[PDB]
């Protein structure tokens, strides 16, 4: 009864909690009656409702928290408040042991797209942003970047195979002051990496395989090793650089779907690969006279090569079979048939349904991923984060 | 395919439960009667 | 059933493929019977995987996407 | 992703023609997204040849490159 809970409001009622912990106001979210809560949030005594609850109250949260939760349309109302048309935007409901940006990670864990993309949410995020998750992320890329971008000048700068040390590259003396910089900076990312789960492991191999690389800074090493190393953390170094990428908002999404996909496939080749072994097994003994299926493993690796359409099927069992160099050659082409049909069309066409599959699904919420990936990225900021520098750099209005 | 893909991924994790109910019966129908009373818990203690 | 079909093929080319244990064979025979034998005992496995739970569901979709095109081979062999 | 794998071939697949240089091996890579890898060619021939440095890194690099550029992210552009 919203003139009911008007009228008994402009008579000075008390606002308490019962037995249970609880407010008018909590009582009405519950029960989700929209046009009492619209009437609170419009009386002139809305804020101090919105101090009456318990800390301790498990069912009854701060009144912020349940609007999001339970009527969001009320609280969509309550924030077109907070943006006074040079455009204010106030953040005073949007975040209050609690963990950060509250209101907003309520707004995630309850699917409330619709208030996420409220302009106010969007200047709360816009502004924690460029107060420090922008800075944060910077200084973490540039030192990732401090050891990726001379390890590629010294890939593309020094033929590969030969040896290198600071001196030169084993002797030309020409861009030697290029090589040492570069080697100094890729030992010292290095070194420094190893004082700052997949990408644990990623890292540990490139620091590992770049410390090896540029390792003639000191002691001298052969260059098969050398370059053997470099291969794999310059390959490393630029693979693990997708990861730095997932946290802006146009790569994010993009780099979701590819770690969907990846799953999905290498889920996927557990099985296949029995399927690949049978094929690779009989063109290893029905095209064994062959140089691609002269070794088991060879024989699998190019049924694995094959698999995507190049089957080579005139080096492999026409010109063979015209010269009569085909032993078994029913048996080879009955082979060749069934093959085509299995791996280049059943099961490439099973992995491009279920990446279809996986690619929709991953549309269906791919702004709510977005925002919650960004919400999740500044609240596990907020917790290392000093309290002083955060009260420091916290804003509680925008002007725009 | 894709089509067939999609119908499947609809009920997945119904039709691989449904593996599971099916493998476990027809091994039932199966087995000796002393065999599975002597194997058959009553209950399990764990730790729109 | 397909898969008693598959087991008898199996198990007669892998009789074949080891017979020189007792009778002497010729060679061609003894391998042309090893090719399908290996062939259908590596494909034949993933019937065995189909009763596990990582496994079953992409079986289940190999077999789909494999019946599909089999019904439509007899109008695009034309 | 094209510029790991570009790389990565360059130094492996150095003294081939198509990976010759940064810039080669990285259109050469971008060119081999499609399926055309050029398998034989670059990783079988050259293998017994003995003319692989790096022979088992090679083929865990074309492995993995198979993996991801023409079946995860082509698939990835086609569900896109
Ligand atoms: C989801 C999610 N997770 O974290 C975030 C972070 N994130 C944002 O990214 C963001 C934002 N408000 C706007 N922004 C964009 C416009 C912004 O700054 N972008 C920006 C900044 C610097 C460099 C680049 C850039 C882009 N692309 C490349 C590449 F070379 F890879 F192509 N290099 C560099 N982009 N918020 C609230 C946020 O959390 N978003
Ligand atoms: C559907 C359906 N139909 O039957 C079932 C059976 N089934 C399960 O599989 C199962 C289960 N509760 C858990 N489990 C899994 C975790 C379990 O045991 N798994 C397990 C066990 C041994 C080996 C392997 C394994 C996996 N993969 C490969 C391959 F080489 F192929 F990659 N080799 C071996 N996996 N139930 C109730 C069940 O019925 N599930």
């Amino acid at each position: 009864h919203a003139k009911a809970v008007a009228l008994l409001l402009s008579h000075n009622a008390d606002i308490v909690l019962n037995k249970q912990q609880a407010s008018f106001l909590h009582l009405a979210l519950h029960n989700k009656r929209k046009e009492v809560v619209l009437t609170i949030i419009r009386s002139k005594r809305w804020d101090e409702c919105l101090k009456i609850f318990s800390h301790n109250s498990p069912g009854n949260k701060c009144p912020i928290t349940e609007m999001i939760e339970y009527l969001p349309e009320c609280m969509k109302v309550l924030l077109d408040f907070c943006m006074l048309h040079y455009i204010e935007y106030n953040f005073k409901y949007l975040q209050c042991i609690y963990e950060p940006l509250t209101a907003l990670n309520a707004m995630v864990q309850n699917n409330r797209i619709e208030l996420l993309n409220h302009p106010v949410c969007k200047e709360y995020l816009l502004m924690k942003w460029l107060a420090y998750g922008f800075r944060a992320h910077m200084m973490n890329l540039g030192s990732y970047c401090l050891g990726l971008i001379p390890m590629t000048i010294l890939v593309v700068n020094i033929k590969p195979g030969m040896a290198f040390n600071s001196t030169g590259i084993i002797l030309d003396t020409t861009n030697s002051y290029l090589i040492k910089t570069c080697m100094i900076l890729v030992f010292l990312s290095s070194i420094f990496g190893y004082c700052k789960d997949i990408s644990n492991v990623l890292e540990w191999i490139i620091y590992t395989t770049g410390i090896i690389f540029v390792l003639p800074l000191f002691v001298e090493i052969p260059a098969h090793l050398q370059w053997q190393c470099g291969a794999i953390a310059v390959y490393f170094y630029w693979m693990n650089f997708l990861l730095y990428l997932q946290r802006f908002e146009n790569c994010g999404i993009f780099i979701v779907m590819l770690e969907v996909i990846l799953k999905t496939l290498l889920r996927s080749t557990v099985v296949f690969i029995f399927l690949l072994l049978a094929f690779g097994l009989s063109f290893y003994i029905l095209l064994n006279l062959q140089d691609p299926f002269s070794s088991p493993l060879l024989s699998i690796i190019q049924t694995f090569s094959m698999m995507l359409g190049d089957i080579n099927y005139r080096e492999s069992f026409l010109e063979p079979y015209l010269r009569n160099e085909l032993a078994h050659p029913v048996l080879s082409f009955a082979q060749l048939v069934s093959f085509t049909i299995f791996v280049p069309i059943v099961l490439m066409n099973l992995l491009i349904g279920l990446a279809v599959g996986d690619i929709a699904e991953v549309q269906k919420h791919a702004s709510l991923k977005r925002i919650a990936m960004q919400v999740e990225l500044h609240t596990s900021l907020e917790k290392k984060l000093p309290l002083w520098f955060l009260r420091k750099v916290d804003q509680k209005s925008t002007i725009v | 395919a894709v089509g067939d893909i999609a119908e499947v991924q609809k009920h997945a994790s119904l039709k691989r439960i449904a593996m599971q109910v099916e493998l476990h019966t027809s091994l039932e129908k199966k087995l000796p009667l002393w065999f599975l009373r002597k194997v058959d818990q009553k209950s399990t203690i764990v730790y729109s």
